[PDB]
């Protein structure tokens, strides 16, 4: 997106839950940075939004599902992150993961069994 | 200036070539010394006290050896052009608050990756035109950024007027409207600045900026006003601040590696870099293989300073020298 | 104004030498660009291809 | 300043806690007098604002960032 | 009007000069006495009781004398003069409210540093012009502010037209719009008010004053509408109460120092300074050493009053008198 808009990540909500849903596992989390959290709380606070807001705050879009800003501090890592939002900050924290959330994980990190040995000294 | 090395890193200054190890007299005088069959180079130098020999170079185990041109070493300051673009408004919009926003990269004091932020305000009104809103901005920012207190602005802020076009207008914390005559301003530039240098405490060091523009409603919009373009930079940094560090931090690889440490039990060193003139470099990367069982190499590496003026010429005698001994086919500058 | 600055703690000093403490970073570092050069040691322009 | 923008604000909070935060110890603290705090319930306490309040009163700015005012008498 | 010492501070009248200790005749008649050769001066002043003799000058021990104009002690009335400005408009702007404030920095009984206001409303409409809100909003500030309810206004209000331009036209809590006939009224002044004043209880004051401007509305933007510059001012406070106070308190250093305490069992002193009159001053500061072992100074000072009549005619001479008498080089008003 070159522009933000509250319309688009309630499509995005949409697609990830629209007859997915269970009514009582609805559990989103959006990851972003601060300067998106601000673009989402400006637009997401207001009355003629759909969102109500749960005071750990929690909201609940007007699609009905619980959703959980988690925002993350790498998402403004100015070391990783050098692109430049006109707007401010760095454009990675203009951005948002929406992932559900449920009951067997989706992610894992694959290990190996004796991976924390492999330390040598060549002296 | 701390530096990574292969090993060991060794700096010895050229400040005037000679033909023998007798007209080695004054500090600086170097010569270049290799055998007729060209087996091994070292060189010859005169310390404060007495000449000094650098490390023999096995010829065979030379891995490197380039010279620069100390333009190389120089880092141009940076400045943009703001300018308000007549997309939204060719002029300003009365009661809208326009605020330039300057991202630096760094803290003043610190090298740590962080946004840093400082600001300009200005309110426009009915009949204030461009020319004037560049002198309120430029003012404002200078009163913001140049509040110091101690050394010297962050960035430096100027104004063009279009008869000039070319002639940068200082802008200060004590300039003031009065000052600034002119009603045909168009646009306001931002150099980068020399922080301060100290010889082996504070690095040579830029922060990097970008000027951002805030929101501004001008028909139930919120758009950004500026335009950011980059102009062609026009003031240097050479690199004698540069360079005399390398030595102060090459020094104790032969020398004292203490400094100041035990301040009065110390043991102080004379550097012959003159912080202030413009060196250009010239390196030469070797190894030690050694015996049987004992491959491993020890790859190491002496650099040579040398003024430059204009045209390169002491470098270019000192490797023509060293051709002339070592056989080998560095290039000139 | 003596309430705000109850709100510090105190730390009690021997003498009335010029204190000094240190500050220190990390390592993470961004590192700017001179230039770069082509495989035949060729600066790349702005107006040039990959 | 010469004229208040609680975007100023926001963007000190940014400043102050971009990457440096930590999710739970982002504890801010705003000291001011009573005109400064009003310029500031002034426009926080609206809507198309993005702060929230949480009944002693506690704000969260935009950022997520837990806020303090602490109206200091002295100023 | 209690004052800091520097350990005393005496007060004589010199309500006429006389050259001989024998022409003392009425109270405050006085003479400056002092040796041939010229090592103490004292002077010998007549009380209501008899001819009373200063504290003894060593006139080596002489740390400043200086006197003052009468003028230094005089208490010039602030008034601003408040206008709308052009900027936001050169006229009201109708179902706007106009409110005026007026910041005081004490109470009007107290002298303690506080934040103290006084507003006046006006509401204007689509013919009001700029008279008709001068108008309106001077007797607003007067019926907000005179209605002391006691005694009188913290400020007095007054109306200039464009006619007069300097006959301020007074406005009180019982004028009304058909006493104010004009239509060119182009701005409103404010002076100071010279406050009650009691000989020992109550000592002069002042309470200064900002005429601050809430915000209107003029094209969506909340804007000031004032224009509170400061005006020179033409009334004056002289120092009759401010010195009539000095010699109450300076005479309890001589004299008793309870004054109406143990009211029926008191001694009542009897003060030769009219307040109502202007008096023009001079001072030496003076100490005492002392003998072996006692070098610690006890610093003293004794001040003298007298009457000015445009010229420091009175004190002139006093002055030269003691120039004579003592050789100092005391300058003339």
């Amino acid at each position: 997106y070159n522009t933000f808009s509250l319309k688009l990540l309630e499509d995005a909500l949409y697609e990830l839950s629209a007859s997915k849903l269970a009514m009582d596992d609805r559990l989103f989390v959006i990851k972003t940075g601060e300067r998106g959290a601000i673009q989402f709380h400006k637009e997401v606070l207001k009355t003629v939004s759909g969102w109500t807001t749960f005071v750990f705050v929690e909201y609940k879009a007007p699609n009905g599902v619980r959703v959980r800003l988690d925002v993350d501090p790498f998402y403004d890592d100015p070391v990783r992150n050098k692109i430049l939002h006109p707007m401010g900050g760095v454009a990675f924290s203009y951005r948002y993961d929406i992932w559900y959330i449920g009951t067997q994980p989706n992610i894992f990190k694959c290990k190996i069994k004796g991976d924390n040995e492999y330390r040598g000294y060549q002296w | 200036m701390v530096i990574s090395i292969n090993q060991v890193r060794q700096l010895y200054v050229a400040k005037a070539l000679k033909a023998n190890t007798a007209a080695l007299t004054t500090a600086g005088d170097i010569v270049p010394k290799a055998d007729t069959a060209k087996t091994t180079l070292y060189f010859q130098s005169m310390s404060p006290a007495g000449i000094v020999a650098s490390d023999k170079i096995n010829l065979k185990h030379v891995l490197y050896a380039k010279a620069t041109p100390s333009e190389a070493l120089a880092h141009k300051l940076v400045r943009y052009s703001v300018t308000l673009d007549a997309d939204v408004s060719a002029t300003p919009v009365a009661g809208q608050n326009y605020i330039l926003r300057l991202a630096f990269r760094q803290y003043i004091g610190l090298s740590e990756e962080d946004q840093y932020f400082k600001y300009g305000e200005v309110i426009a009104r009915s009949g204030m035109t461009a020319s004037d809103f560049y002198k309120k901005m430029a003012i404002s920012l200078a009163k913001n950024l140049e509040n110091k207190t101690e050394s010297t602005p962050l960035v430096n802020i100027y104004l063009i007027s279009a008869a000039a076009a070319s002639t940068d207008v200082p802008v200060t914390s004590a300039t003031k409207e009065s000052d600034l005559t002119a009603t045909d301003y168009n646009q306001i530039i931002i150099e980068e600045t020399e922080q301060p240098w100290v010889l082996g405490m504070m690095p040579q060091a830029f922060i990097p900026f970008t000027p951002q523009f805030l929101t501004i409603t001008v028909d139930g919009e919120d758009r950004l006003w500026g335009v950011a373009t980059v102009v062609t930079p026009t003031k240097t940094v050479p690199d004698g601040h540069l360079i005399a560090d390398l030595e102060y931090f090459c020094m104790g690889a032969r020398g004292d590696i203490y400094r100041g440490m035990g301040y009065p039990n110390i043991i102080k060193t004379t550097y012959l870099v003159d912080p202030g003139a413009v060196y250009d470099v010239l390196d030469i990367h070797y190894f030690y293989t050694g015996s049987n069982e004992s491959v491993q190499k020890s790859e190491k590496t002496i650099t040579l300073v040398a003024v430059d003026d204009g045209s390169h010429t002491a470098m270019n005698a000192l490797i023509g020298a060293i051709n002339t001994a070592s056989g080998l086919t560095i290039a000139t500058l | 104004l003596d309430t705000f600055l109850n709100s510090f703690p105190t730390r009690e000093f021997e003498d009335d030498n010029e204190y000094y403490w240190d500050v220190i970073g990390s390592s993470r570092r961004n590192i700017p660009l001179v230039e770069a050069r082509d495989e035949n040691g060729v600066v790349v322009a702005a107006n040039a291809a990959n």
